[PDB]
């Protein structure tokens, strides 16, 4: 929201609806296994 | 049987012979709700207390309040009993009862003896934050309501409607010392959320000093010379010249050119009589330049802040009181009245409404043909009426800004219009040109029951007529306001509840530990303008590392240094933008915090000491604001375009296209 | 135009707007509803008679005792309003019902054995509504505050985007029953026609159809269109019905007659249907696509080829097509639904309801009732048919059935009560319309879902309960009634009704204690619109939308009347001109405008009919009759307030004020005031102080007398005539013969309440306004209620208010007032309080009042007479004793050295103690009246008997008046009989009053005989009327009297929403005065306005300068002792001031004598009737300051009473009408630190009553944790008032003055250690 509501959830640190995921490790990322419900986001490190 | 002692354990609620009664529960009897029935709202009606409404009291000095005789009796008896059998003006304590049984004038003098320098604690009921608790000195008042020092009520947010303050007697010398240690009136000057001297002249006192220091073109005596602001005092109290005449008076402004020795600098100033009188109140050290303005509310609060910076604590305190007494004094000299015949309405207002009429008529007709759609027509309408209000603004605002011209040393040299409205609108006290302009100009489009906007404005202003139509537009507004605050209140309390919940055990209990870490402090340069500076974040903190200057290999702020005003002015002499400060989340102190990781910004400006349980003071300070909670970008900042880490390239037409997502545009 | 009223004081009729609606009695809106309820109307009138009719003929199974209904009769009002207010007995009348109790022959074609009619049966009483919409039952007036719930009819709901939770805008329905249970409906973009029954879970719609035993081809026979597919000579065609083509797209090249009417790729919107119904082409060629995707109805199998592939209800598939379209069927009748318009709801709802017969249907509806248990089948058919079809259960009536069927646009908007099959299905058809094409949804704010429970309607609710509550013991009593046994008052008692009526009209959330302080405050309490109530829109369910404002409430819902805070949209009350519409709506007054001419026909409508009619606004420019100036006029079309040709308006609003309530009307220039300070204004007039000298607002709106006449605070006259004997508690009237009853002449009487108490324990006194020898009119006043002047609503008093900053006595809320106020004692109140006393037998021993009084001497008895009771006007203070109360002691406590001495020195030596009712701690007042109640059966001793004799004298004096006037009148007839029998006129002059004889000689005696039964019936009510209560035989309620004046610290305000508290009432010696010398009386703060925006009070300030200015003209002209013509020069100026508003001139009336009174009445200003929105103008205002010797500006340069200089730039000065609030400092200042604490808990005794210490809260605790106050917090929640012994260990400590204690234990803390001690852990602090 931008007031009490969102700040309250800030205190419970609620994982959102569509959580923006961050790249786990430095390195190349690729695909694998098309939509079966999920999809492989194979982030293979180079280092 | 053991279970019968707890409650009945988890058996079946053991009753007694022919009587439904789960037998006496020790568990619930020492504890209960909200912990126990002491540490809960159930903490009984305290002794040494007096619960009643409050009243003003101008003549009430800085370090004091006024207390009713009757409450005084009920709240000082034991002292009088011990004092009557101590001196020998009563034989026994029961004989003492009899003297006060008739209220003997004798015991009132003994009452005096136990009131003269007896610290008192004042705590209101609607108090959710610590700024509702202070300490004072008694003054015998023949009345029913507890009088209070005016320039403190703003912090209390305690008005005149039904605010009942409870008085709590600091009986032990410790509590009495705590009064005159941290809870004293002169001990709660800044807000424990930010270092500003929290009490800013609200409205009455502001206007007083506003009608004092002010300039114009026409004024009796404008031009003569005086060798002192003292005779300047005896010049206007008599009234042989006007309060805004530019008169040469020799004011002796001072300056702490030394480290405590304020070198004297006698200067001559062609100044207005009002601000000249303002100086007799101004403590030496402060520069005359700060009181050579047309008075501003932001300036008037930071004036005491700079009087706290330059002159320190003491000079600021005593000065604040002097202001209050003359605040009322010249407030009366103004006789700042406003009635129907004193207001002014532009007949250019109904002229802009004529314009505002034309356009909307034509747009609805475009819809009758079928050009603009309903929504298209919607916003179109809204925009022209908003711009119309700005024209109504550039109407009533310039009108009431400088339209008064007076014959003086030429044709008719204009001076800023002395309109009361103008004074409130420039003092900052209560004059909000937006409210005022919904009052004298077209109020505008009010929201709708949906949460959107009724495209119909409140054309007819408040001074002039209003219809039932305009009312119902604004009806959602009334509703809206009430609802939100009425509930934000409750949630803000549970907000502070969760805050105490989280930090109870944290105490600053060390000074230096062993960490050379903290986090990077950076100004929130985002969007257009640079909002929060590097300075105002670090203002009142402790430098983490040895920081270099934009100039290389030249350290300006050594590692452990307390950054205050001058050092912050030092930070802004060069162009250092990023500095690290030792953070408390990086604080190596085990189960506690060290001062070299916390800082100094508190309810004072000095070093945080060991003994300051900070967890809960954070709760209150942060939970307080609960009630106040709710295409093609052309660059407007004039600077150099610096492409940071972005890989752009020139192709046909010379367009510097972008091929990377990390396009961070900066304005070096 | 005038009455004797205007002769005493004419209010200057200032109005400019042509008015038409004669404001009715403002509580007739309650009276009339009550009138349609209880009234002799056996015709079938919707009320008591239709109510009883509904329940009658009352009988059960095989009892053979059908009870019929005849009529009823109501007794006499037991007491008068006055006695009901003084003693506190219910004001009602015995319901004497005439029940036709007819017993029938057992097992015969109903032959009568006894056709008895049992009359006047006592079925309890019914509170008669006093003609001011009031109800005095116990003590003072409690009133039935109207409520509001869901209007009985039918509902359609939205809940779009939030209750859909996907973006699929929902639009469903409901059916709000009148008397039974709900019937909800569904319709989501999920494609669902469901029905949530009664309240519980959602069931398929078809679950009802099959309970009625519905065959599939009876259900689909009514719902949709059947598409006739025809295969002629093995070619596929369809009989084109373009009417069905709504919601169908052009997939194949739509060919008809060979012509391509529809190219492939552009839906058949509303164009190609025109092109096909121009020649009605119902023969088209279709390939294969168009048919493969449908569902068939009849049973057509493969008749030429030979296979079982299709029977009933099947669609087409890719494999089997092979034999389907080559088989060749002649008439293929399918079903029809389309994915755009007609949603296949019911066609899929049968596919959700796994039933197909009555049995199964019954079962699943029972599961909606009680889930988990299996039903039977016979108790299942009983359940079903009796939930919505039993007339002894489900009812809707003409209210529910009108809004039901008119919302269905039918004509059967009156008739049945039970459900009709095709009507439930038509609402279902309308719901299909709602989720596909037509139909809209009813929002809660529109009257559509709002029913106004009225006073009489709420009575029918409580009384219907009474009917059935006792009936469960009446019905079976009819079965258990053989022949000569059951009779009225053998089945029906009084309690079964008493325990219900007294429970809802005595103390209920919709029938509460009327806040009594201001007559206006009283009307705004009696006449009120609550959104809360028994089954109303509460604050735990209704959120913010139910609270908001809706346009349709113009002229009915004043959003201004409501407390300030959370509850702000469920308290909003009615608009004055409005009246209750029969179905639960509101008759909205209008004016019939025959297009271009304003007729004076005022029409009452609703908000629903408002949507069909276009209405002009009252506040518009009309001319001469109603020939609208501009070509355009404000026309509220169908919700939109646009501009139209004036020749189209069907109606027009009554008056410009026709939108708000009383508290807003009486305050002018709201056309300049802010809505926020408008609500604040509303709030404070309802809290209008009961002042001593009640002055009426000079500049009102003309509803002053209107308050007096529409309220019941002033004793009005029901006949005109010369007053004969006016004292104070009595006003004896002689009535003029033109309206003097030919029934025992006609001498009326009006008894005035003299210095009594109220709910607020504030004083009420009807002050005699009529002197001796002054005639009245049928409709004038005799007394003055609290805060009234000559009947006229006089709340507070107006003073010379100013707006100048002046030494901090005006900081935003701080107010500064002249000491002259309390120096004249103009603003003072009287608080007469009642304190109950108990005596006469406590099981421990029969109690006696005072009798044996120890623990005192004779000093206390100086005011405790020969009864031990307090004097007839004492000055009791501090801790004295009001009345003596004795109570016995105890067995276990008597010592052996006093058991022996006990059985010697009398029967009661040391047993009876002194536990009297004492003067409340902390009060110093005066006992005025003693309300005593002798033991029911046995009298008191002497004092209570002295009070009876006291009452006796006060009553005797009055009844003798009405006696001697008729007794001596007919004596004059006897003075005419002796003349006829030989003149003895002068002989009777010399003879005593004892000297056609039969005739009047005997009538003299009867009037005296009447006089006897008069006072004895009166003393009947004096002697045995002291019934107290079972247990407490003798009750003594004392009446103290305490004047509380105006002092520094009291919260005072005004009308325009300007609050504040007097900071320091200063001596009149500091008051800034003008050139004249007359100081100012009020000094307020200016700074608020530019953000407060209540400028009307700065206009009222300048107009106030004028309203009083003219008064000072006549004031000084009367000092010159000038003639009637000089004052009339001024009257004419002040009548034709400076504009053309219709002043309604007189001068044919006595503009000499009739105005000579007005002279010394108008010398202190002039009462004006000014219209708020459409009344006074600035041109007229400045004209009156010019018409007075006042400054055109209204701003004089004053000279400080503490200086004497000119407050530079003339200051705002003039009069404004002040208004003190009921917030008093004696109800705020309660000091408690030391005293006594409770016994049940360590919590102190009291609160905001006796002993008011600070009930320290948990969050202030947290403030002390934000500070370093730890040691003080220690003693705070422990040693101070929490440790039962630690407090004394501190009291005996500071009587030495030593502030030094040790770390003591919270002792219960010591018991907490023993708690863990009896478990497993334990305390043994080591080292």
């Amino acid at each position: 929201t931008g007031g009490l509501p969102r700040v309250a959830d800030l205190f419970e640190a609620r994982r959102p609806k569509e959580p923006a995921i961050l790249a786990e490790i430095s390195g190349i990322v690729s695909f694998g296994k098309e939509t079966k419900g999920k999809r492989r986001l194979v982030i293979t490190p180079v280092d | 049987a053991v279970d019968a002692l707890l409650d009945n354990g988890r058996r079946g609620r053991a009753i007694t012979g022919s009587n439904k009664r789960p037998l006496k529960s020790l568990a619930d009897m020492i504890k209960g709700k909200q912990g126990r029935f002491r540490q809960n709202l159930l903490g009984k009606r305290v002794d040494y207390s007096g619960r009643s409404v409050i009243t003003v009291g101008p003549y009430l000095r800085l370090h004091q309040c006024g207390l009713p005789k009757k409450m005084a009796l009920e709240l000082f008896k034991p002292f009088i009993y011990g004092k009557l059998e101590l001196r020998g003006l009563a034989t026994t304590i029961k004989a003492a009862k009899k003297m006060v049984e008739r209220e003997e004038a004798v015991v009132w003098d003994i009452l005096d003896e136990v009131i003269r320098e007896h610290p008192v604690l004042l705590n209101r009921a609607p108090t959710l934050h610590r700024l509702g608790i202070q300490a004072f000195e008694p003054v015998l008042i023949e009345g029913k309501a507890i009088q209070l020092h005016p320039l403190v009520c703003a912090a209390y947010n305690a008005d005149f409607d039904g605010d009942q303050m409870a008085v709590h007697v600091p009986l032990t010398l410790e509590a009495q010392l705590e009064a005159r240690a941290l809870m004293m009136s002169t001990n709660n000057i800044l807000s424990p959320a930010n270092g500003e001297p929290i009490i800013v002249p609200s409205q009455d006192v502001v206007l007083g000093l506003y009608y004092m220091t002010r300039d114009c073109v026409n004024a009796k005596g404008e031009g003569m010379v005086l060798t002192g602001p003292k005779e300047a005092e005896r010049l206007y109290r008599s009234g042989l010249a006007s309060l805004h005449a530019r008169v040469k008076v020799r004011i002796t402004e001072y300056e702490k050119d030394a480290n405590g020795e304020l070198v004297a600098k006698t200067s001559l100033k062609d100044t207005t009589v009002g601000r000249a009188i303002l100086w007799m109140i101004v403590p030496k050290g402060l520069p005359y330049s700060i009181v050579n303005q047309a008075l501003g509310k932001k300036a008037i609060s930071k004036m005491l802040n700079t009087c706290y910076r330059i002159l320190g604590l003491k000079p600021t305190v005593i000065f604040a009181d002097q202001i209050m007494y003359t605040g009322f004094a010249y407030a009366a000299r103004s006789g700042a009245s406003v009635g129907i015949d004193d207001m002014v309405i532009p007949e250019k207002k109904h002229e802009i409404i004529s314009e505002a009429e034309a356009e909307v008529a034509e747009i609805q007709e475009q819809f009758q043909s079928g050009l603009v759609t309903a929504g298209e027509r919607y916003n179109k309408v809204i925009d022209i009426w908003a711009a119309a209000n700005d024209r109504v603004s550039k109407a009533m605002m310039d009108n009431l800004q400088t339209e008064t011209v007076i014959n003086r040393d030429g044709q008719e040299e204009k001076q800023v219009s002395f309109n009361s409205i103008y004074m409130m609108a420039d003092s900052g006290a209560r004059g909000s040109a937006a409210q005022i302009r919904q009052l004298a100009g077209m109020r505008g489009l009010m929201a709708k029951p949906d949460g959107s906007i009724i495209e119909t404005p409140i054309t007819a202003n408040f001074r002039e007529g209003l219809n039932v139509l305009q009312y119902f537009i604004s009806t959602h507004g009334a509703r809206k306001g009430l609802a939100d605050t009425a509930l934000k209140t409750a949630n803000s309390g549970y907000l502070t509840r969760r805050l105490v919940d989280v930090a109870q055990d944290l105490v600053v209990t060390e000074d230096d530990c062993g960490t050379h870490e903290g986090i990077m402090m950076t100004p929130v340069i985002e969007g257009g303008d640079v909002k929060e500076p590097l300075r105002d974040r670090v203002l009142g903190r402790v430098t983490a590392e040895d920081v270099l200057k934009p100039g290389t290999a030249d350290i300006l702020v050594p590692r452990n240094t307390l950054l205050h005003e001058q050092w912050c002015d030092l930070l802004e002499e060069n162009s250092v933008d990023a500095v690290k400060v030792r953070s408390v989340v990086s604080c190596d102190t085990d189960f506690g915090v060290c001062a070299h990781c916390y800082g100094r910004d508190l309810a004072r400006g000095h070093i945080i000491n060991k003994g300051e349980a900070i967890g809960v003071i954070a709760a209150q300070s942060i939970g307080e604001p609960g009630t106040q909670l709710t295409s093609s970008i052309q660059v407007k900042n004039k600077g150099s375009i610096k492409l940071s880490n972005v890989k752009s390239v020139v192709n046909s037409s010379g367009k510097l296209v972008i091929t990377s997502r990390n396009t961070e545009l900066k304005l070096i | 135009v005038y009455s004797y009223t205007e002769k005493k004081r004419i209010r200057k009729d200032f109005g400019k707007r042509p008015q038409v609606l004669d404001v009715p009695y403002l509580l007739s809106i309650q009276l009339d509803s009550f009138q349609k309820f209880i009234e002799q109307d056996p015709e079938g009138q919707y009320g008591l008679e239709a109510a009883f009719r509904s329940v009658f003929p009352i009988q059960s199974y095989s009892g053979n005792s059908e009870l019929q209904y005849v009529s009823y009769r109501l007794g006499e009002p037991v007491f008068d309003v006055q006695e009901c207010q003084i003693r506190g007995v219910t004001y009602s009348a015995p319901l004497r019902v005439k029940l036709r109790l007819v017993i029938y022959e057992r097992e015969a074609p109903e032959g009568t054995v006894k056709d008895i009619k049992e009359q006047e049966v006592y079925m309890g009483e019914i509170p008669l509504m006093t003609d001011n919409g009031t109800f005095v039952i116990n003590g003072t007036e409690r009133v039935i505050v109207s409520q509001l719930h869901r209007s009985p009819g039918v509902f359609f709901d939205s809940d779009k985007g939030k209750t859909h939770s996907s973006g699929k805008v929902l639009y469903n329905a409901r059916i709000i029953p009148y008397r039974g249970s709900w019937l909800d409906f569904e319709f989501d973009p999920k494609d669902n026609l469901f029905v949530r029954i009664d309240r519980r879970r959602k069931l398929p719609a078809t679950i009802i159809l099959r309970a009625l035993n519905y065959t599939t081809e009876q259900i689909l026979d009514l719902f949709f269109e059947k598409v006739i597919f025809e295969i002629r000579d093995n070619k596929l065609q369809m009989e084109l019905v373009p009417e069905r083509l709504r919601g169908e797209t052009a997939s194949f090249d739509i060919e008809a007659n060979g012509k391509v009417y529809v190219e492939k790729g552009r839906r058949i919107t509303a164009r190609h249907i025109r092109q096909l119904e121009k020649d009605d082409v119902k023969l088209i060629e279709v390939p294969v696509e168009y048919i493969a995707g449908k569902v068939v109805a009849k049973d057509y199998i493969d008749e030429s080829t030979g296979e079982l592939i299709c029977a009933a209800n099947m669609e087409l598939s890719l494999d089997l097509l092979a034999k389907l379209s080559q088989s060749g069927h002649k008439r293929i009748e399918t079903l029809f639904t389309n994915d755009l318009d007609h949603g296949p709801y019911i066609s899929e709802t049968l596919r959700v309801d796994p039933t197909n017969d009555r049995l199964s249907a019954l079962v699943e509806i029972y599961r909606m009732m009680r889930p988990g248990e299996p039903p039977t089948r016979e108790a299942a058919e009983s359940l079903f048919e009796n939930l919505f079809f039993s007339e002894d259960r489900y009812d809707l009536s003409a209210v529910g059935r009108m809004k039901f069927n008119r919302s269905l646009l039918r004509e059967e908007i009156e008739g049945s009560g039970i459900l009709s099959k095709d009507d439930i299905i038509d609402v279902m058809k309308k719901l299909i319309d709602i989720r596909n094409g037509k139909g809209e949804v009813d929002d809660i704010d529109h009257l559509g879902n709002r029913r106004i429970r009225s006073v009489g309607e709420m009575a029918e609710n409580q009384f219907r309960v009474g009917l059935v509550r006792v009936e469960r013991a009446v019905k079976e009593r009819l079965s258990l009634g053989d022949l000569d046994t059951l009779m009225p008052q053998d089945m029906i008692n009084a309690k079964p009704i008493s325990a219900a009526v007294k429970e809802f009209f005595g103390s209920s959330q919709l029938s509460q204690f009327m806040d009594q302080n201001n007559p206006l405050s009283e009307i705004t309490h009696k006449r009120r619109i609550s959104a809360l109530g028994p089954g109303g829109l509460t604050r735990e369910r209704a959120g913010f939308e139910v609270r908001d404002v809706h346009p349709t409430h113009y002229g009915r819902v004043c959003p201004i009347e409501t407390p300030e805070g959370p509850n702000i949209g469920l308290i909003n009350s009615l608009s004055v001109y409005a009246q209750t519409n029969e179905y639960g709506f509101l008759e909205t007054p209008y004016r019939k405008v025959t297009d271009g001419v304003v007729t004076d026909e005022i029409h009452y409508l609703s908000a629903i009919e408002e949507g069909n009619y276009v209405i002009a606004q009252a506040n518009s420019n009309l001319d001469e009759e109603g020939h609208f100036v501009e070509d355009l006029v404000t026309c509220r079309s169908k919700g939109e307030s646009s501009l139209f040709s004036r020749d189209q308006v069907d109606y027009m609003d009554v008056s410009t004020q026709q939108v708000v309530s009383v508290g807003a009307s009486l305050i002018p220039f709201l056309e300049h005031d802010d809505a926020n300070r408008a609500l604040m204004g509303a709030n404070m007039q309802r809290q209008a102080v009961p002042t001593l000298r009640a002055d009426k607002p000079l500049v009102g709106t003309g509803m002053e007398r209107a308050v007096a006449v529409d309220s019941g605070v002033t004793a009005v006259a029901k006949r005109g005539g010369v007053v004969q004997y006016v004292d104070a508690s009595r006003i004896v009237i002689k009535v003029n013969e033109d309206e003097m009853y030919p029934g025992e002449a006609g001498i009326d009487i009006y008894n005035l309440t003299k210095y009594t108490r109220s709910n607020q324990n504030t004083c009420i006194n009807q002050m005699p306004c009529v002197s001796l020898g002054e005639p009245v009119e049928r409709g004038d006043v005799l007394a003055d209620g609290p805060s009234t002047d000559l009947g006229e609503l006089a709340l507070g008093q107006n003073m010379r208010v100013a707006f100048m900053p002046w030494n901090g006595y005006n900081f935003e809320d701080s107010i500064l007032v002249s000491e002259r106020v309390v120096q004249e004692d103009r603003f003072t109140t009287i608080h007469i309080q009642e304190l109950a006393c108990v005596s006469r037998d406590t099981k421990l021993g029969p109690e006696e009042i005072t009798a044996d009084i120890p623990n005192v001497g004779e000093a206390a008895l100086s005011k405790l007479d020969e009864s031990g009771i307090v004097y007839i006007g004492a000055e009791v203070t501090g801790g004295d004793i009001l009345v003596g109360k004795v109570t016995p002691k105890g067995e276990t406590q008597l010592t052996p050295e006093e058991k022996l001495l006990r059985a010697i020195f009398g029967e009661k030596a040391s047993d009876v103690k002194d536990s009297s009712l004492r003067v409340p701690n902390g009060v110093s007042g005066t006992v005025i009246d003693v309300q005593v109640f002798t033991r029911d059966g046995v009298e008191k001793d002497k004092r209570a008997l002295e009070i009876e004799e006291m009452q006796l004298k006060q009553a005797k004096k009055d009844l003798s008046e009405e006696l001697q006037i008729l007794e001596a009148g007919l004596f004059s007839r006897i003075r005419a009989v002796l003349v006829a029998g030989g003149v003895e006129a002068e002989k009777l002059d010399k003879l005593p009053r004892d000297r056609q004889l039969e005739q009047l000689a005997e009538q003299y005696d009867e009037l005296k005989h009447e006089f006897e039964k008069k006072l004895e019936a009166k003393r009947r009510k004096i002697t045995q009327g002291d019934d107290l209560a079972p247990g407490v035989l003798k009750i003594v309620k004392v009446y103290l009297a305490v004047k509380r004046r105006i002092q520094p610290g009291d919260k005072m305000a005004g009308r325009h929403g300007n609050k504040g508290v007097i900071s320091k009432i200063n001596p009149i010696e500091d008051m800034p005065y003008d050139e004249n010398g007359t100081p100012v009386d009020i000094v307020l703060n200016p700074l608020g306005v530019p953000s407060r925006m209540n400028i009307g009070q700065i206009l009222e300030t300048h107009l106030g300068m004028a309203a009083k200015g003219i008064g000072d003209k006549i004031n000084a002209m009367l000092k010159q002792q000038q003639e009637v013509a000089k004052l009339r020069e001024f009257i004419q100026r002040a009548y034709d001031l400076g504009a053309d508003v219709r002043q309604k001139v007189d001068l044919s009336t006595f503009s000499d004598e009739e105005v000579m009174r007005l002279a010394e009445n108008l010398r202190k200003g002039m009462p004006i009737a000014t219209p708020v929105f459409d009344g006074a103008k600035e041109a007229e205002i400045k004209e009156l300051l010019k018409l007075g010797d006042l400054p055109t500006s209204g701003q004089i340069r004053l000279y400080d009473g503490r200086t004497g200089e000119q407050f530079e730039r003339p200051v705002t000065v003039g009069y404004m009408y002040m208004l003190k609030l009921n917030h008093l400092v004696d109800d705020k200042m309660h000091a408690r630190s030391t005293g006594s604490y409770s016994l049940v808990t360590q919590q102190p005794l009291g609160g905001k009553a006796q002993f008011g210490g600070q009930r320290f809260g948990e969050m202030e605790v947290w403030a002390l944790e934000a500070y370093g106050a730890a040691y003080t917090l220690q003693e705070m929640l422990t040693v101070k008032s929490d440790d039962v012994n630690g407090r004394t260990k501190m009291y005996k400590n500071i009587v030495d003055g030593n502030h030094q204690m040790e770390p003591g234990m919270p002792e219960s803390f010591n018991v907490l250690l023993k708690e863990i001690r009896s478990l497993g852990i334990n305390i043994e602090l080591e080292d």
